[PDB]
Protein backbone atom coordinates (compact mmCIF):
# COMPACT_ATOMS: atom_id res chain seq x y z
CA UNK A 1 0.00 0.00 0.00
CA UNK A 2 2.59 2.63 0.99
CA UNK A 3 5.52 0.26 1.08
CA UNK A 4 8.44 1.16 -1.25
CA UNK A 5 9.83 -0.64 -3.86
CA UNK A 6 12.08 -2.83 -3.17
CA UNK A 7 14.90 -1.72 -5.96
CA UNK A 8 15.19 1.78 -4.34
CA UNK A 9 17.73 -0.40 -1.80
CA UNK A 10 20.04 -0.31 -4.79
CA UNK A 11 19.16 1.54 -7.47
CA UNK A 12 19.70 5.39 -7.50
CA UNK A 13 16.49 7.41 -7.49
CA UNK A 14 16.30 10.51 -10.06
CA UNK A 15 18.97 12.92 -9.32
CA UNK A 16 19.95 11.10 -6.44
CA UNK A 17 24.34 10.90 -6.65
CA UNK A 18 26.67 7.76 -5.12
CA UNK A 19 28.12 10.11 -2.61
CA UNK A 20 27.29 13.14 -0.73
CA UNK A 21 31.06 14.85 0.01
CA UNK A 22 30.33 17.54 3.03
CA UNK A 23 32.84 19.82 4.56
CA UNK A 24 32.31 19.14 8.42
CA UNK A 25 31.88 22.28 10.35
CA UNK A 26 32.25 20.84 14.14
CA UNK A 27 36.13 19.43 14.00
CA UNK A 28 38.36 21.08 11.50
CA UNK A 29 40.14 18.73 8.59
CA UNK A 30 36.77 16.71 8.89
CA UNK A 31 34.79 14.96 6.66
CA UNK A 32 31.19 13.80 6.35
CA UNK A 33 30.04 11.37 3.17
CA UNK A 34 26.44 10.30 2.16
CA UNK A 35 26.40 6.90 0.85
CA UNK A 36 23.25 6.12 -1.04
CA UNK A 37 21.96 2.67 -1.86
CA UNK A 38 24.16 1.01 0.47
CA UNK A 39 23.73 -0.86 4.22
CA UNK A 40 25.85 -1.86 6.73
CA UNK A 41 27.63 -4.46 4.52
CA UNK A 42 29.99 -1.27 2.58
CA UNK A 43 29.86 0.95 5.87
CA UNK A 44 31.39 -1.06 8.77
CA UNK A 45 33.88 -2.63 6.26
CA UNK A 46 35.30 0.89 5.02
CA UNK A 47 35.07 2.04 8.83
CA UNK A 48 36.54 -0.85 9.98
CA UNK A 49 39.39 -0.20 7.35
CA UNK A 50 39.83 3.48 7.95
CA UNK A 51 41.01 2.73 11.35
CA UNK A 52 44.04 0.27 10.09
CA UNK A 53 45.46 4.23 8.77
CA UNK A 54 47.41 5.49 11.44
CA UNK A 55 46.44 8.72 10.18
CA UNK A 56 43.29 8.87 10.60
CA UNK A 57 42.04 10.95 13.73
CA UNK A 58 38.15 9.49 13.50
CA UNK A 59 36.00 7.34 11.21
CA UNK A 60 32.41 6.26 12.42
CA UNK A 61 29.27 4.86 10.07
CA UNK A 62 25.82 5.44 10.53
CA UNK A 63 22.19 4.36 9.23
CA UNK A 64 20.21 7.29 10.42
CA UNK A 65 17.08 5.11 9.62
CA UNK A 66 16.50 1.58 8.55
CA UNK A 67 13.91 2.33 5.93
CA UNK A 68 15.76 4.13 3.62
CA UNK A 69 19.03 2.16 2.13
CA UNK A 70 22.13 4.88 3.40
CA UNK A 71 24.14 5.77 5.74
CA UNK A 72 26.59 8.72 6.50
CA UNK A 73 30.37 8.31 7.36
CA UNK A 74 32.46 10.61 9.03
CA UNK A 75 36.06 10.86 8.55
CA UNK A 76 38.68 12.98 10.32
CA UNK A 77 42.20 12.99 9.59
CA UNK A 78 45.86 14.52 10.69
CA UNK A 79 46.42 18.00 8.74
CA UNK A 80 48.25 17.84 5.28
CA UNK A 81 46.60 14.68 4.55
CA UNK A 82 42.62 14.92 2.60
CA UNK A 83 40.24 12.26 3.91
CA UNK A 84 39.27 11.20 0.41
CA UNK A 85 42.96 9.79 0.32
CA UNK A 86 42.22 7.97 3.31
CA UNK A 87 39.08 6.56 2.21
CA UNK A 88 40.65 5.91 -1.04
CA UNK A 89 43.57 4.04 0.16
CA UNK A 90 40.91 2.39 2.56
CA UNK A 91 38.84 0.91 -0.38
CA UNK A 92 42.20 -0.21 -2.74
CA UNK A 93 43.15 -2.06 0.47
CA UNK A 94 40.12 -3.59 0.65
CA UNK A 95 40.01 -4.50 -3.02
CA UNK A 96 43.63 -5.95 -2.87
CA UNK A 97 43.00 -8.29 0.67
CA UNK A 98 39.49 -9.38 -1.40
CA UNK A 99 41.32 -10.33 -4.38
CA UNK A 100 44.15 -12.27 -2.57
CA UNK A 101 41.56 -14.06 -0.68
CA UNK A 102 39.50 -15.17 -3.82
CA UNK A 103 42.83 -16.61 -5.33
CA UNK A 104 43.87 -18.14 -2.14
CA UNK A 105 40.05 -19.34 -1.61
CA UNK A 106 40.37 -20.95 -5.70
CA UNK A 107 44.23 -22.53 -4.57
CA UNK A 108 42.42 -24.05 -1.61
CA UNK A 109 39.44 -25.23 -3.90
CA UNK A 110 41.47 -27.01 -6.78
CA UNK A 111 42.97 -29.31 -3.66
CA UNK A 112 39.64 -30.88 -2.75
CA UNK A 113 37.49 -33.64 -3.54
CA UNK A 114 33.82 -34.76 -3.58
CA UNK B 1 -31.69 9.52 -20.16
CA UNK B 2 -34.58 6.58 -19.68
CA UNK B 3 -32.41 4.48 -16.89
CA UNK B 4 -31.25 5.09 -13.43
CA UNK B 5 -27.56 3.68 -12.60
CA UNK B 6 -27.75 1.01 -10.26
CA UNK B 7 -24.21 -0.34 -10.51
CA UNK B 8 -21.91 -2.00 -7.35
CA UNK B 9 -18.51 -0.53 -7.33
CA UNK B 10 -15.45 -2.31 -6.24
CA UNK B 11 -14.10 -1.30 -2.55
CA UNK B 12 -12.72 2.21 -2.69
CA UNK B 13 -10.12 1.41 -0.48
CA UNK B 14 -9.50 -2.75 -1.40
CA UNK B 15 -8.36 -4.34 -4.52
CA UNK B 16 -7.60 -7.66 -6.47
CA UNK B 17 -8.44 -10.02 -8.77
CA UNK B 18 -12.27 -11.60 -9.48
CA UNK B 19 -11.89 -14.75 -8.26
CA UNK B 20 -14.90 -16.36 -9.44
CA UNK B 21 -18.54 -15.10 -10.47
CA UNK B 22 -21.86 -17.12 -10.25
CA UNK B 23 -25.18 -16.14 -11.85
CA UNK B 24 -28.65 -18.10 -10.60
CA UNK B 25 -32.17 -16.74 -10.61
CA UNK B 26 -33.84 -16.59 -6.88
CA UNK B 27 -36.88 -18.68 -4.79
CA UNK B 28 -39.27 -15.69 -6.78
CA UNK B 29 -37.67 -16.62 -10.20
CA UNK B 30 -35.09 -13.18 -9.90
CA UNK B 31 -31.80 -13.51 -11.70
CA UNK B 32 -29.22 -12.58 -8.90
CA UNK B 33 -25.45 -12.69 -8.80
CA UNK B 34 -22.59 -13.34 -6.10
CA UNK B 35 -19.24 -12.11 -7.72
CA UNK B 36 -15.76 -13.25 -5.67
CA UNK B 37 -12.81 -11.27 -5.82
CA UNK B 38 -9.72 -12.58 -4.16
CA UNK B 39 -6.27 -10.77 -2.75
CA UNK B 40 -3.46 -12.15 -1.21
CA UNK B 41 -2.70 -10.41 1.74
CA UNK B 42 1.20 -10.24 2.42
CA UNK B 43 2.13 -9.62 6.18
CA UNK B 44 3.17 -5.73 6.53
CA UNK B 45 4.52 -3.11 9.31
CA UNK B 46 1.05 -2.67 11.54
CA UNK B 47 -0.49 -6.20 10.91
CA UNK B 48 -1.64 -7.77 14.10
CA UNK B 49 0.15 -10.87 15.39
CA UNK C 1 -2.45 -26.52 1.68
CA UNK C 2 0.89 -28.24 0.04
CA UNK C 3 4.53 -28.59 0.73
CA UNK C 4 5.99 -25.01 1.33
CA UNK C 5 8.64 -24.83 -1.67
CA UNK C 6 11.64 -23.53 1.20
CA UNK C 7 12.64 -23.20 4.40
CA UNK C 8 11.15 -19.81 5.61
CA UNK C 9 14.10 -18.89 8.16
CA UNK C 10 17.10 -19.99 6.30
CA UNK C 11 16.12 -20.56 2.56
CA UNK C 12 17.07 -24.35 1.80
CA UNK C 13 14.62 -26.01 -1.03
CA UNK C 14 12.46 -28.77 1.14
CA UNK C 15 9.46 -29.05 -1.35
CA UNK C 16 11.34 -31.60 -3.44
CA UNK C 17 11.58 -33.46 0.10
CA UNK C 18 7.90 -34.49 0.67
CA UNK C 19 6.87 -37.45 -0.68
CA UNK C 20 10.62 -38.84 0.08
CA UNK C 21 9.59 -38.04 3.64
CA UNK C 22 6.40 -39.62 3.58
CA UNK C 23 7.69 -42.70 2.00
CA UNK C 24 10.40 -42.62 4.63
CA UNK C 25 7.28 -42.92 7.26
CA UNK C 26 5.80 -45.55 5.63
CA UNK C 27 7.87 -47.66 3.23
CA UNK C 28 11.15 -47.68 5.84
CA UNK C 29 9.34 -47.38 8.42
CA UNK C 30 11.31 -44.82 10.77
CA UNK C 31 10.36 -42.25 12.67
CA UNK C 32 9.97 -38.35 12.08
CA UNK C 33 13.60 -37.33 13.39
CA UNK C 34 15.18 -39.81 11.68
CA UNK C 35 13.16 -39.34 8.22
CA UNK C 36 13.89 -35.97 8.46
CA UNK C 37 17.61 -36.50 9.23
CA UNK C 38 18.25 -38.83 6.13
CA UNK C 39 16.86 -35.59 4.00
CA UNK C 40 19.26 -33.74 5.15
CA UNK C 41 17.25 -31.25 6.97
CA UNK C 42 19.89 -30.52 10.44
CA UNK C 43 18.55 -27.11 10.97
CA UNK C 44 15.47 -27.78 13.20
CA UNK C 45 13.60 -24.63 11.06
CA UNK C 46 13.68 -26.77 8.02
CA UNK C 47 12.43 -29.71 9.90
CA UNK C 48 9.83 -27.94 11.24
CA UNK C 49 9.37 -26.72 8.06
CA UNK C 50 8.64 -30.30 6.91
CA UNK C 51 7.14 -31.70 9.93
CA UNK C 52 5.21 -28.83 11.38
CA UNK C 53 3.14 -28.89 7.24
CA UNK C 54 0.42 -30.48 7.12
CA UNK C 55 -0.72 -31.34 3.29
CA UNK C 56 -4.18 -30.23 3.03
CA UNK C 57 -4.35 -30.07 -0.85
CA UNK C 58 -5.14 -33.78 -0.33
CA UNK C 59 -8.59 -33.03 0.83
CA UNK C 60 -9.03 -30.23 -1.29
CA UNK C 61 -8.97 -32.66 -4.05
CA UNK C 62 -11.62 -34.59 -3.33
CA UNK C 63 -14.33 -32.54 -5.08
CA UNK C 64 -15.04 -32.39 -8.52
CA UNK C 65 -14.88 -28.69 -9.62
CA UNK D 1 49.60 -15.71 -1.08
CA UNK D 2 50.39 -12.75 0.85
CA UNK D 3 46.77 -11.18 2.51
CA UNK D 4 43.77 -13.22 4.28
CA UNK D 5 43.95 -16.98 4.23
CA UNK D 6 41.51 -20.00 3.51
CA UNK D 7 41.48 -23.47 4.97
CA UNK D 8 38.86 -26.09 3.70
CA UNK D 9 37.91 -28.66 6.06
CA UNK D 10 34.82 -30.18 4.09
CA UNK D 11 33.91 -29.75 0.62
CA UNK D 12 31.02 -30.90 -1.18
CA UNK D 13 28.46 -30.09 -4.04
CA UNK D 14 25.60 -28.59 -1.04
CA UNK D 15 28.05 -27.20 1.14
CA UNK D 16 31.41 -25.99 2.07
CA UNK D 17 33.15 -25.71 5.58
CA UNK D 18 36.48 -23.53 5.61
CA UNK D 19 38.41 -20.96 7.97
CA UNK D 20 39.21 -17.84 7.14
CA UNK D 21 42.82 -16.79 8.49
CA UNK D 22 43.87 -13.05 8.47
CA UNK D 23 40.57 -11.27 8.34
CA UNK D 24 39.09 -8.84 10.00
CA UNK D 25 35.41 -9.07 11.57
CA UNK D 26 33.78 -6.37 9.30
CA UNK D 27 35.28 -8.05 6.02
CA UNK D 28 33.74 -12.08 6.96
CA UNK D 29 30.91 -10.25 7.94
CA UNK D 30 30.51 -8.27 5.11
CA UNK D 31 31.29 -11.26 3.09
CA UNK D 32 28.56 -13.48 4.54
CA UNK D 33 25.89 -10.57 3.92
CA UNK D 34 26.93 -10.38 0.51
CA UNK D 35 27.07 -14.14 0.03
CA UNK D 36 23.36 -13.94 1.42
CA UNK D 37 21.75 -10.97 -0.82
CA UNK D 38 23.85 -9.08 -3.57
CA UNK D 39 24.66 -12.16 -5.44
CA UNK D 40 22.99 -12.17 -9.08
CA UNK D 41 20.78 -15.02 -9.65
CA UNK D 42 18.15 -16.09 -12.40
CA UNK D 43 14.70 -16.69 -10.87
CA UNK D 44 11.13 -16.20 -12.39
CA UNK D 45 9.78 -12.76 -12.07
CA UNK D 46 6.71 -13.11 -14.32
CA UNK D 47 3.90 -15.76 -14.78
CA UNK D 48 1.34 -15.63 -17.44
CA UNK D 49 -1.83 -18.11 -16.45
CA UNK D 50 -3.92 -18.54 -19.28
CA UNK D 51 -6.07 -21.61 -17.79
CA UNK D 52 -5.86 -23.03 -14.27
CA UNK D 53 -8.60 -25.18 -12.78
CA UNK D 54 -6.33 -26.25 -10.11
CA UNK D 55 -7.44 -25.87 -6.31
CA UNK D 56 -4.33 -23.78 -5.41
CA UNK D 57 -4.74 -20.02 -6.39
CA UNK D 58 -3.35 -18.33 -9.18
CA UNK D 59 -0.64 -15.68 -7.67
CA UNK D 60 -0.37 -19.14 -4.95
CA UNK D 61 1.42 -21.04 -7.86
CA UNK D 62 3.14 -17.97 -9.22
CA UNK D 63 4.89 -17.53 -5.93
CA UNK D 64 5.80 -20.81 -5.96
CA UNK D 65 7.34 -20.60 -9.23
CA UNK D 66 9.15 -17.70 -7.75
CA UNK D 67 11.08 -19.91 -5.55
CA UNK D 68 12.27 -22.57 -8.06
CA UNK D 69 15.68 -22.64 -7.73
CA UNK D 70 17.07 -22.00 -11.58
CA UNK D 71 20.50 -22.51 -13.30
CA UNK D 72 22.48 -19.06 -13.02
CA UNK D 73 25.76 -20.25 -14.06
CA UNK D 74 26.32 -17.93 -16.80
CA UNK D 75 24.19 -15.36 -15.45
CA UNK D 76 27.25 -13.10 -15.67
CA UNK D 77 26.35 -12.62 -19.50
CA UNK D 78 22.64 -12.46 -18.81
CA UNK D 79 21.47 -8.68 -18.55
CA UNK D 80 18.87 -6.86 -15.92
CA UNK D 81 15.44 -6.12 -17.68
CA UNK D 82 16.21 -2.60 -16.26
CA UNK D 83 19.04 -2.71 -18.64
CA UNK D 84 18.24 -3.93 -21.40
CA UNK D 85 17.24 -1.55 -24.33
CA UNK D 86 14.45 -4.12 -25.66
CA UNK D 87 10.60 -4.20 -24.54
CA UNK D 88 9.94 -5.85 -21.81
CA UNK D 89 12.20 -8.76 -22.02
CA UNK D 90 14.25 -10.86 -24.76
CA UNK D 91 16.65 -13.19 -24.65
CA UNK D 92 19.85 -11.25 -23.32
CA UNK D 93 18.03 -10.51 -20.71
CA UNK D 94 15.38 -13.03 -19.66
CA UNK D 95 14.87 -16.69 -20.34
CA UNK D 96 11.31 -18.02 -20.72
CA UNK D 97 9.93 -21.34 -19.82
CA UNK D 98 6.57 -22.57 -20.26
CA UNK D 99 4.43 -25.12 -18.33
CA UNK D 100 1.82 -27.65 -19.44
CA UNK D 101 -0.02 -29.89 -17.15
CA UNK D 102 -3.40 -31.83 -17.08
CA UNK D 103 -5.09 -34.53 -15.19
CA UNK D 104 -4.72 -37.58 -16.59
CA UNK D 105 -4.88 -41.09 -14.62
CA UNK D 106 -7.61 -41.49 -12.04
CA UNK D 107 -5.08 -41.01 -9.58
CA UNK D 108 -3.60 -37.58 -8.29
CA UNK D 109 -1.40 -35.90 -11.38
CA UNK D 110 1.91 -34.58 -9.42
CA UNK D 111 3.09 -31.45 -11.12
CA UNK D 112 6.85 -30.89 -10.42
CA UNK D 113 9.35 -28.28 -11.48
CA UNK D 114 10.70 -30.89 -14.31
CA UNK D 115 7.80 -29.78 -16.47
CA UNK D 116 8.92 -26.45 -16.88
CA UNK D 117 10.02 -26.21 -20.17
CA UNK D 118 12.51 -23.64 -21.61
CA UNK D 119 11.08 -21.99 -24.80
CA UNK D 120 13.58 -19.07 -25.07
CA UNK D 121 16.38 -19.24 -26.98
CA UNK D 122 19.54 -19.79 -24.39
CA UNK D 123 22.03 -19.35 -27.35
CA UNK D 124 25.13 -20.93 -25.60
CA UNK D 125 24.72 -19.91 -22.10
CA UNK D 126 24.08 -22.51 -19.32
CA UNK D 127 20.73 -20.89 -17.87
CA UNK D 128 17.14 -21.45 -16.90
CA UNK D 129 17.37 -24.86 -16.75
CA UNK D 130 15.72 -26.05 -13.11
CA UNK D 131 17.88 -27.63 -9.88
CA UNK D 132 16.85 -30.99 -9.51
CA UNK D 133 18.29 -32.25 -6.67
CA UNK D 134 15.62 -35.14 -6.48
CA UNK D 135 16.44 -38.64 -6.42
CA UNK D 136 13.60 -39.41 -8.49
CA UNK D 137 14.82 -36.84 -10.67
CA UNK D 138 11.17 -34.49 -10.59
CA UNK D 139 12.42 -31.66 -8.33
CA UNK D 140 10.18 -29.28 -6.71
CA UNK D 141 6.95 -30.32 -6.17
CA UNK D 142 4.72 -27.29 -7.92
CA UNK D 143 1.20 -28.81 -7.41
CA UNK D 144 -1.49 -31.26 -7.54
CA UNK D 145 -4.28 -31.93 -10.44
CA UNK D 146 -7.35 -34.18 -9.82
CA UNK D 147 -8.69 -35.85 -13.28
CA UNK D 148 -10.02 -33.18 -15.53
CA UNK D 149 -8.30 -29.93 -14.04
CA UNK D 150 -5.17 -28.12 -16.59
CA UNK D 151 -2.70 -25.69 -15.56
CA UNK D 152 -1.29 -23.78 -18.21
CA UNK D 153 1.32 -20.61 -18.06
CA UNK D 154 4.08 -19.01 -18.83
CA UNK D 155 7.42 -18.06 -16.63
CA UNK D 156 9.41 -14.83 -17.38
CA UNK D 157 12.42 -15.34 -15.38
CA UNK D 158 14.85 -12.99 -14.86
CA UNK D 159 18.08 -11.56 -13.28
CA UNK D 160 17.64 -10.38 -9.95
CA UNK D 161 18.87 -9.85 -6.40
CA UNK D 162 18.20 -11.64 -3.54
CA UNK D 163 18.29 -8.22 -1.33
CA UNK D 164 14.99 -7.31 -4.14
CA UNK D 165 13.52 -10.73 -2.95
CA UNK D 166 14.87 -13.84 -1.06
CA UNK D 167 13.92 -15.93 -3.94
CA UNK D 168 16.93 -14.91 -5.70
CA UNK D 169 18.97 -16.06 -2.68
CA UNK D 170 21.53 -18.41 -4.04
CA UNK D 171 22.72 -19.25 -0.72
CA UNK D 172 20.86 -20.84 2.21
CA UNK D 173 22.27 -20.94 5.47
CA UNK D 174 25.85 -19.59 6.51
CA UNK D 175 27.28 -21.26 9.49
CA UNK D 176 29.44 -18.39 11.51
CA UNK D 177 31.17 -18.65 14.40
CA UNK D 178 34.46 -16.99 15.71
CA UNK D 179 36.89 -17.64 19.27
CA UNK D 180 34.78 -20.88 20.23
CA UNK D 181 36.76 -20.26 23.69
CA UNK D 182 35.69 -16.56 24.61
CA UNK D 183 39.04 -15.62 24.52
CA UNK D 184 38.26 -12.10 23.44
CA UNK D 185 35.49 -11.91 25.86
CA UNK D 186 32.57 -10.40 23.39
CA UNK D 187 30.08 -12.51 25.25
CA UNK D 188 29.21 -12.64 28.84
CA UNK D 189 28.10 -16.04 29.11
CA UNK D 190 24.25 -16.56 31.53
CA UNK D 191 24.25 -19.47 34.02
CA UNK D 192 22.61 -20.93 36.90
CA UNK D 193 25.68 -22.66 38.34
CA UNK D 194 28.33 -23.87 36.36
CA UNK D 195 28.97 -21.52 33.28
CA UNK D 196 30.78 -24.24 31.25
CA UNK D 197 29.36 -27.37 31.81
CA UNK D 198 25.75 -25.74 31.37
CA UNK D 199 26.55 -24.49 27.62
CA UNK D 200 27.33 -27.18 25.33
CA UNK D 201 31.17 -27.22 23.32
CA UNK D 202 31.50 -25.94 20.06
CA UNK D 203 33.29 -28.16 17.37
CA UNK D 204 35.40 -25.44 16.63
CA UNK D 205 36.78 -25.42 19.79
CA UNK D 206 38.94 -28.61 18.20
CA UNK D 207 40.70 -26.22 16.56
CA UNK D 208 41.96 -23.87 18.85
CA UNK D 209 43.96 -23.91 22.33
CA UNK D 210 42.11 -23.60 25.48
CA UNK D 211 42.75 -20.52 27.83
CA UNK D 212 45.46 -21.09 30.83
CA UNK D 213 43.44 -19.93 34.13
CA UNK D 214 47.16 -19.14 35.22
CA UNK D 215 46.91 -16.44 32.38
CA UNK D 216 45.64 -12.97 32.79
CA UNK D 217 43.21 -11.74 30.06
CA UNK D 218 44.48 -10.96 26.85
CA UNK D 219 43.58 -7.15 26.42
CA UNK D 220 45.23 -6.34 22.71
CA UNK D 221 43.99 -9.20 20.72
CA UNK D 222 41.01 -9.35 18.03
CA UNK D 223 39.61 -11.73 15.84
CA UNK D 224 41.80 -13.22 13.14
CA UNK D 225 40.11 -16.89 13.02
CA UNK D 226 37.01 -17.39 11.54
CA UNK D 227 35.22 -20.85 11.22
CA UNK D 228 32.16 -20.61 8.30
CA UNK D 229 30.44 -22.68 6.55
CA UNK D 230 28.29 -22.02 2.97
CA UNK D 231 25.66 -23.80 2.17
CA UNK D 232 24.62 -23.84 -2.00
CA UNK D 233 20.70 -23.78 -2.78
CA UNK D 234 21.69 -25.32 -6.38
CA UNK D 235 21.30 -22.28 -9.00
CA UNK D 236 24.82 -21.60 -8.13
CA UNK D 237 27.79 -24.44 -6.94
CA UNK D 238 29.20 -23.42 -3.66
CA UNK D 239 32.61 -22.19 -4.53
CA UNK D 240 31.24 -19.74 -6.82
CA UNK D 241 28.80 -18.51 -4.09
CA UNK D 242 31.73 -17.65 -1.82
CA UNK D 243 33.89 -16.55 -4.98
CA UNK D 244 31.02 -14.04 -6.29
CA UNK D 245 30.10 -12.94 -2.86
CA UNK D 246 34.17 -11.40 -3.10
CA UNK D 247 33.55 -10.26 -6.54
CA UNK D 248 30.82 -8.50 -6.04
CA UNK D 249 31.52 -7.38 -2.59
CA UNK D 250 35.35 -5.91 -4.43
CA UNK D 251 33.09 -5.01 -7.24
CA UNK D 252 30.93 -2.50 -5.50
CA UNK D 253 33.97 -1.28 -3.09
CA UNK D 254 35.55 -0.25 -7.02
CA UNK D 255 31.88 1.46 -7.88
CA UNK D 256 32.93 3.86 -4.94
CA UNK D 257 36.00 4.28 -6.02
CA UNK D 258 34.51 4.91 -9.56
CA UNK D 259 32.46 7.47 -8.04
CA UNK D 260 35.23 9.32 -6.20
CA UNK D 261 37.44 9.21 -9.17
CA UNK D 262 34.13 10.91 -11.71
CA UNK D 263 33.66 13.52 -8.30
CA UNK D 264 36.39 15.12 -9.38
CA UNK D 265 34.74 17.07 -12.71
CA UNK D 266 34.21 20.84 -12.73
CA UNK E 1 -21.35 -14.36 -23.55
CA UNK E 2 -21.07 -18.18 -22.06
CA UNK E 3 -21.06 -19.95 -18.98
CA UNK E 4 -20.16 -23.66 -17.30
CA UNK E 5 -22.36 -25.18 -14.84
CA UNK E 6 -21.11 -26.01 -11.17
CA UNK E 7 -22.14 -29.59 -10.43
CA UNK E 8 -21.13 -30.65 -13.95
CA UNK E 9 -18.48 -30.93 -16.81
CA UNK E 10 -20.35 -28.58 -19.11
CA UNK E 11 -20.45 -25.62 -21.27
CA UNK E 12 -23.21 -23.37 -21.94
CA UNK E 13 -22.67 -20.23 -24.12
CA UNK E 14 -26.65 -19.14 -23.33
CA UNK E 15 -26.55 -15.22 -23.14
CA UNK E 16 -29.42 -12.87 -21.89
CA UNK E 17 -32.89 -13.65 -21.68
CA UNK E 18 -32.11 -17.26 -21.22
CA UNK E 19 -30.04 -17.95 -18.03
CA UNK E 20 -31.25 -20.66 -15.95
CA UNK E 21 -30.79 -23.46 -15.87
CA UNK E 22 -28.69 -26.07 -17.12
CA UNK E 23 -28.54 -28.31 -20.66
CA UNK E 24 -29.03 -31.83 -19.49
CA UNK E 25 -28.79 -31.52 -15.88
CA UNK E 26 -31.56 -29.68 -13.99
CA UNK E 27 -29.55 -27.74 -11.51
CA UNK E 28 -29.55 -23.59 -11.98
CA UNK E 29 -26.38 -22.60 -10.53
CA UNK E 30 -24.65 -20.99 -13.09
CA UNK E 31 -20.39 -19.87 -12.68
CA UNK E 32 -18.98 -17.41 -15.40
CA UNK E 33 -16.26 -18.75 -17.58
CA UNK E 34 -12.30 -17.41 -17.29
CA UNK E 35 -11.77 -14.43 -19.14
CA UNK E 36 -9.27 -15.12 -22.46
CA UNK E 37 -7.69 -11.43 -22.15
CA UNK E 38 -4.56 -12.86 -19.98
CA UNK E 39 -3.34 -11.77 -16.63
CA UNK E 40 0.59 -11.38 -15.46
CA UNK E 41 1.48 -12.73 -11.94
CA UNK E 42 4.79 -10.93 -10.32
CA UNK E 43 6.12 -14.20 -8.81
CA UNK E 44 6.86 -13.00 -5.60
ZN1 LIG F 1 15.69 -23.58 7.46
ZN1 LIG G 1 16.08 -7.75 -23.05
ZN1 LIG H 1 -25.52 -29.36 -15.34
Amino acid sequence: MNAPDRFELFLLGEGESKLKIDPDTKAPNAVVITFEKEDHTLGNLIRAELLNDRKVLFAAYKVEHPFFARFKLRIQTTEGYDPKDALKNACNSIINKLGALKTNFETEWNLQTL
Amino acid sequence: HSKRDASTPLRSTENGIVDQVLVTTNQDGLKFVKVRVRTTKIPQIGDKF
Amino acid sequence: MIVPVRCFSCGKVVGDKWESYLNLLQEDELDEGTALSRLGLKRYCCRRMILTHVDLIEKFLRYNP
Amino acid sequence: EEGPQVKIREASKDNVDFILSNVDLAMANSLRRVMIAEIPTLAIDSVEVETNTTVLADEFIAHRLGLIPLQSMDIEQLEYSRDCFCEDHCDKCSVVLTLQAFGESESTTNVYSKDLVIVSNLMGRNIGHPIIQDKEGNGVLICKLRKGQELKLTCVAKKGIAKEHAKWGPAAAIEFEYDPWNKLKHTDYWYEQDSAKEWPQSKNCEYEDPPNEGDPFDYKAQADTFYMNVESVGSIPVDQVVVRGIDTLQKKVASILLALTQMDQD
Amino acid sequence: LKYICAECSSKLSLSRTDAVRCKDCGHRILLKARTKRLVQFEAR
